C-alpha cells in the first residue's frame, strides 16, 4: 500500500545508514530529492557469518536511525548480506510463471548447500520479452538461507518498520548510476562495492548486468592487519587507516601503515584480477572500458590509482546523491560527496522504495 | 506494496458497492436486534398475564 | 498502421471480478441473515397469538 | 455508443494535455477539426516507473484539464507508459481468432516477466487478408503489467470520464502522419518521439510499422546533468534548458549548458545508433530516407541537425495539426505549431476517438 517507504544499510557491519528520499516541492514542480541521512556505527554481536545475531540491540540502533533523521514513515526496503545470498546465473526454458518458478526451484536445489529451507527469487538477465516459448531462458537466481530473512524480519519488526522489498547490496548499489550506465549501452562497465565485510563486482553492458562476484575480502582485513602489527585493538587500527592513511601530515606512517596493509594490497589486486579474468570468457582479443567503486573501503588513500594501473581499467569513485534533488539549504554538496561511497546502497534501495 | 493504498484511497463502482454493502449489513444488523427485543418484552408480557 | 486498445484487461478486469464476487457474497450473506429475521418473526407472532389466548383466559 | 470521446496525455509525466477534435461544420460541409487543447504541468508523486501512484491527485488534474477545455464530452481514449508496456513482434499460423488469440497469450507467456495478471492485446503488421490457412501470420503483442491499466481506469473513473481505447504512445503518436505516411508507401521513414520518460523509434514502410523499440534516456536525463552540474533544482534547471538553450541572446550559455548536457547528447546519439543498427537486418546494402521528430524533447535547439548530421538521416519536425481543420479565429497557426511536438499524442489518440 503506497508509503515512499525507508531505506537502512543493514548489513554494513562496520556502520547501519539509513537516507529518505522523497518527492520535495519547489515551484509547483516536484521530484525525487533527498529528505534525511542517518549513520551509526553497527555495535558488534548483531552480526555474525552475514546473519542477524542479536535481533535486540539491532532493532534499538534502528530506532535511533529513524529518530536521528526525524522521519515519520515507517516501511522499509533493505538487503541481505553478500555473504548470506548466494547469486548465481543459470539457464533454463521460459514458460508459464508457475513452470518457470519451479522448473528455477529445481535447478538451484542443486545449487544450494542447504535445506530449502532457502530463498528463491529469480530475475531475467535479458527482457522475456524478446523470445519465444521453451527457447532463450536466463534467469539469474538470488537465494538465502531462510533466516538471515527471518533475523532480518524480526530487527525490522521490533523497530516498528514493515518491510517491502529485502533486496541485494550488489545490485542496489546500481542503481544510483543505472541513469548514468543507460546512457552507454553497449559499453562494459565494472562497479565495486569494496565494504567491510565482503567486496562485490558486479560488471555489466548498459544497466543490464552480465555478471556478479563477491569476495570475502573487505575493508575488515586491512584493519585487521593494523591491528596484528601494532597490536591495537580494532577501532584504533580502524582510524589509523582512516586519518593515518589520509592526513596531509601523513608522510612519516605511510611505510609503517603500507608495509602493514602491502599484503592485503596485493591479495586484493591478486582476487580482481582473479575474477576479472574468469569473466573474460568470448572476447579473447578485446580489452576494458571503465569502472566505479563504492563502499568504504574503496576510501583507502590512492587505491583508486593503484586499482586503475593494476587492473588495466579506469577506475573512478562516483557521486550516487547526483541522482537525487538536493537541497543545498539542507545538504552541504562537499559532505554529500564526502560520505557518498559508504551511501551509495544506502540510497540504492532507497530509490527502491518509492519506486 | 504501493498501488494498493492509491486504490485504498481512492473507490469508484468497487467501493460503491462496498459502501452499500456495509450499510445494508448495519440496517440488518439492527432490524435483527429489533426483532429480538420484541421477544423478551413478549416474554415479559406472557410472565405478567400468567401472574393475573 | 495498428490500432491497439488496452481496455479490459487486467488487473482492472480481474479487479472488476474481484469487486463482483465479493459483491454477490454480501447479497447472499445479507440474503440469509434476511431470512433468519423473518424465521423469529414468525416464531414471535405464534407466541404473540398464545399469549393474547392467555389474556382472554 | 457513439461520441466523439476525448484525448489526453497521460503518461506525459512532464505534462498531463488534452485535445478535443469534432466535426465542425462550415457551409454546410463539415470535418474533423480541432475544438479545444489544453496542457497542464504534471504534478509529480503522480506517476512513478510508469504506473498512476496517486490517482486522487490525478483524478484533480484531468478535471482541470477539462475545465480549461470548457468541454462537455466525459468519453476519452488515453495511452499506457512506454515503462509500462512491453511491446514486441511475434510469429505465429493464423486460423480461428480464439485459438490465435490463445495461442499469442501462450507465446508471449514466454515473453512476458510478470504473472498474468498481465495485458495481452495484437494486431497484425500484416493484412490477416493476405494468406493461408496455417501460413503467414505476423502479431505484434502489446503487453502490460494489469494494474497500470488499473491505476489509470481509477484515475479515469473518479475524473468523471469513461475510457473506451487504452492505446500506446508509439503508434498514437503516428496516427497524425499516417496520411502523409501512406502517400509514399515502399518509403521507409523513421519517427521519433522523444518524451520525458522515454524515447520511442518507430520505423515504418508506408504506414505500415515495421518496428518499434523504446529507450530509456529522454529530456529527463537532459534536465537532470543541468541541475547536477549547477546544483539547481529540476525546474530551474527545465527551464534553463528551454530558454537557456534557444534564446537569441544565449551566447553565453551553450558553453556552460552544452558542456553539462554533451555527455547526454552523445549517449542518446549511441543509443539511436545503436537501435538503427539493430533493425538494419535485410538489406544489408542500402541506406536511409526520411524521419520525424515529436515530444518535446525533440524541441531541443539544434538537436534535430545534430541527430540529422549523426544518424545519417534527415530528421524533420513536423506539425501534426495539418490533420485536422483549425479555424483561424479560434487557434493560432503558429502557437500550434510551436507546441505540436509535444501535442503528437495529444492529437493522435484524438483521432483514434471519433473514429
Ligand atoms: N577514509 C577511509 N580510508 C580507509 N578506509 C575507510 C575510510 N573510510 C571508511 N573506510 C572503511 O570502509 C568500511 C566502511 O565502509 P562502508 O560503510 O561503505 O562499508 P559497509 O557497507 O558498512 O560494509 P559491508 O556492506 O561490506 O558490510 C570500514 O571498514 C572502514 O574501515
Ligand atoms: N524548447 C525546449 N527545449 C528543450 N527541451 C524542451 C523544450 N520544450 C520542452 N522540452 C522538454 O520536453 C519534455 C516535455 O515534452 P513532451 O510533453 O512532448 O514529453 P511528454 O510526452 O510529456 O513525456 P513522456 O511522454 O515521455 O512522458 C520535458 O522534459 C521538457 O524538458
Ligand atoms: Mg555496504
Ligand atoms: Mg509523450
Amino acid at each position: 500500500a503506497k508509503g515512499k517507504l525507508v531505506l537502512g544499510l543493514d548489513i554494513g557491519s562496520t556502520s547501519i545508514k539509513m537516507i529518505l528520499l522523497k518527492e520535495q516541492r519547489k515551484r509547483g514542480e516536484v521530484i525525487y530529492a533527498l529528505q534525511s541521512f542517518g549513520m551509526k556505527p553497527l555495535p558488534p554481536e548483531a552480526i555474525v557469518d552475514g546473519a542477524l545475531m542479536n535481533s535486540t540491540a539491532i532493532v534499538q540502533a534502528v530506532q535511533d536511525l529513524m529518530s536521528e533523521l526525524k522521519v515519520k514513515g515507517k516501511d522499509v526496503a533493505i538487503g541481505v548480506s553478500g555473504h548470506s545470498v548466494i547469486i548465481k546465473k543459470i539457464q533454463m526454458p521460459r514458460m508459464s510463471q508457475d513452470e518457470l518458478e519451479e522448473s528455477i526451484q529445481w535447478e538451484a536445489e542443486q545449487y544450494i548447500p542447504f535445506d530449502v529451507k532457502d530463498v528463491n527469487i529469480d530475475t531475467q538477465i535479458l527482457d522475456g520479452g524478446g523470445n519465444d516459448a521453451t527457447g532463450q531462458m536466463d534467469v539469474l537466481l538470488v537465494a538465502a538461507k531462510k533466516d538471515m530473512i527471518n533475523d532480518y524480519t524480526t530487527v525490522v519488526s521490533e523497530a516498528g518498520l514493515a518491510p517491502v522489498v529485502v533486496d541485494v547490496d550488489a545490485f542496489a548499489v546500481q542503481n544510483m548510476f543505472s541513469v548514468n550506465y543507460d546512457v552507454p549501452e553497449r559499453e562494459t562497465v565494472v562497479l565495486i562495492n569494496a565494504g567491510a565485510s565482503v567486496v562485490n563486482i558486479n560488471i555489466i553492458s548498459n544497466g543490464a548486468t552480465v555478471f556478479t562476484r563477491d569476495v570475502t575480502i573487505g575493508g575488515n582485513q586491512f584493519t585487521e592487519e593494523i591491528q596484528k602489527q601494532l597490536n591495537v585493538s580494532y577501532e584504533e587500527a580502524e582510524a589509523l587507516k582512516i586519518g593515518g592513511n589520509g592526513a596531509d601530515a601523513d608522510a612519516v606512517v605511510p611505510q609503517d601503515v603500507e608495509r602493514v596493509l602491502s599484503s592485503v594490497a596485493e591479495q586484493v589486486a591478486g582476487e580482481i584480477q582473479r575474477s576479472l579474468d574468469f569473466y573474460a570468457g568470448t572476447a579473447a582479443d578485446s580489452n576494458f572500458s571503465k569502472v566505479y567503486l563504492s563502499g568504504g573501503t574503496a576510501k583507502i588513500p590512492a587505491l583508486f590509482k593503484t586499482i586503475e594501473a593494476r587492473t588495466g581499467v579506469p577506475v573512478e569513485i562516483l557521486n550516487p546523491f547526483r541522482k537525487i534533488e538536493v537541497d543545498n539549504r539542507k545538504f552541504d554538496p562537499a559532505f554529500v560527496m564526502d560520505v557518498a561511497p559508504m551511501a551509495a546502497v544506502a540510497v540504492g534501495l532507497a530509490l527502491r522504495r518509492p519506486g | 506494496m504501493d498501488k494498493y493504498l492509491d486504490q485504498f484511497v481512492k473507490a469508484p463502482p468497487a467501493i460503491k458497492f462496498g459502501g452499500l454493502a456495509f450499510v445494508v449489513g448495519a440496517l440488518t444488523a439492527a432490524n435483527f436486534f429489533m426483532v429480538i427485543q420484541p421477544t423478551e418484552e413478549e416474554i415479559g408480557w406472557a410472565v405478567a398475564e400468567r401472574r393475573k | 498502421m495498428m490500432i491497439r486498445i488496452n481496455l479490459l484487461p487486467v488487473r482492472a478486469v480481474k479487479k472488476r471480478e474481484m469487486g463482483r464476487q465479493v459483491l454477490v457474497l454480501f447479497a447472499v450473506v445479507l440474503i440469509g441473515a434476511g431470512v433468519a429475521n423473518y424465521l423469529w418473526y414468525d416464531d414471535r407472532q405464534s407466541e404473540l397469538e398464545a399469549h393474547q389466548a392467555g389474556v382472554a383466559s
